[PDB]
């Protein structure tokens, strides 16, 4: 029928929200599935439209939407950029977040044993009573941060961390988050 | 209008978080110049811009701000009216319409929150295909995860992002039910109302309204205010 400016743009616009959406499911998007759930009546000058889509899509959020094999009548999202809460790191370095994890979590401080086996689980003794050395105070087994770390890492990153392994941050912090912040706010003096 | 990788690594970010409160989002701007090093714009500023490439696909970095406590949030928001879809397309039929009966009992709900229980006994209801309560009580976390839904107590209210993305949706499709504050005049979830009108009013506004008022008396009607004045916002 008669499509306005306006009519199209928007058309544009519901098909680069399209995409966006899909793509974080890694789909990949059916050109079919696009065609039934975004296109309808508008089919006839859809490549057109489509063409704008893929702009807009690179050009604001910057994507580049791809066929992902030669006549796939299927498509994907790449990211232009750039690329890319302690941070190719170490696998070491993961582990002791990990257990520098669980010390903050239980009220800063744990017995051994019980992370141990619950640990392995997922060079344990040796790797652990070493991480004293330097990133750990241990007495008798009971845990506790150890000075180094405080230097290296801060409450609020390793619940940004522990947030991050669940996603999310409000639920599993709030208890401990407080305090958290009273620490952010603590590093400023 | 002039956009950067900048400001396109904001809005992929902006994005995949539903939405932003204040300082998240100056904490964000920051960092994409950090990640981008130059002098960096007040987020207002840096803001309005992006929104001004956006206009196109008539969508919005919009600031709202929350109905327990006017933090202010930002989320990314069509200025489209039937905003049903940016859901649509991320969820299962049947989840869709689990959300629209229990969004259906938020807004009935003289407190803007819904019990589980209330919501899960709708499950039957449910179109597209069956699912039971177990699989429901996740959906509703999936839901909290999202930034639709909020819980206190096992009750449910819509999340600010929510409101943000659908008020349009909601007043066109809920007219009869769906309540508004004085003031601010917006869609109103959860407030406070007067026991002499029916007037109600986000909290956030009765904080604003009777700031600094030793008498705070309701604006329509004038009789005295019944309930605990709430202290406006402030970073702190
Ligand atoms: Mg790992
Ligand atoms: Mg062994
Ligand atoms: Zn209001
Ligand atoms: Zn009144």
């Amino acid at each position: 029928g008669p499509r306005s400016q306006k009519q199209l743009e928007l058309k544009v616009s519901e098909l680069v929200q399209f995409l966006l959406i899909k793509d974080q499911k890694k789909i990949p998007i059916k050109r079919a599935d696009i065609l039934k759930h975004v296109i309808g009546d508008y089919k006839d000058i859809f490549p057109d439209l489509f063409k704008r889509a893929a702009e807009r899509l690179q050009y604001v959020f910057g994507y580049k939407l791809v066929e992902l094999e030669p006549k796939s009548n299927t498509y994907i999202l790449i990211n232009t950029l750039e690329p890319v809460e302690m941070r190719q790191g170490t696998p070491t370095t993961g582990l002791l977040m990990i257990v520098l994890g669980l010390i903050f979590m239980k009220g800063n401080t744990l017995k051994e044993t019980e992370a141990w086996d619950f640990l392995r689980r997922l060079p344990k003794k040796l790797i652990t009573e070493d991480f004293v050395r330097q990133r750990y105070l241990e007495y008798r087994y009971e845990f506790q941060w150890g000075p180094r770390t405080n230097l290296e890492l801060s409450k609020m990153k390793v619940l940004k961390f522990v947030a991050k392994v669940h996603n999310q941050d409000p639920k599993d912090w709030p208890a401990q988050y407080c305090e958290a912040l009273a620490d952010e706010e603590n590093r400023a003096r | 209008g002039v956009m950067t990788d900048v400001h396109r690594r904001f809005l992929q970010l902006l994005m995949t978080h539903g939405v932003l409160e204040e300082w998240d989002v100056k904490r964000l701007q920051t960092h994409c110049y950090k990640v981008h090093n130059a002098t960096v714009d007040k987020l207002e500023d840096f803001i309005n811009n992006i929104n001004s490439v956006l206009e196109s696909l008539y969508i919005e970095i919009k600031r709202g701000v929350t109905e327990d406590d006017g933090r202010p949030i930002y989320a990314l928001v069509n200025l489209a009216t039937t905003s049903i879809s940016k859901m649509a397309t991320d969820f299962a039929e049947n989840e869709l319409d689990l959300f629209r009966k229990a969004l259906e009992l938020i807004i009935d709900s003289e407190t803007g929150f819904a019990s589980s229980t209330n919501i899960l006994n709708l499950v039957d209801q449910l179109k597209g295909k069956k699912m039971r309560k177990k699989e429901a009580e996740q959906v509703l976390q999936k839901f909290v995860q999202n930034k639709w839904l909020i819980e206190k107590e096992g009750e449910f209210t819509l999340h600010g992002r929510a409101i943000l993305e659908m008020e349009q949706y909601i007043r066109e499709t809920y007219p009869d039910a769906v309540k508004i504050c004085n003031i601010c005049h917006s869609l109103l979830i959860q407030g406070q109302s007067c026991e002499t009108c029916g007037i109600r009013m986000h909290l956030p506004c009765v904080a604003k309204y009777f700031q600094s008022n030793a008498e705070p008396r309701c604006p329509h009607c004038n009789d005295y205010w019944p309930h605990e004045i709430p202290k406006v916002f402030d970073p702190e």
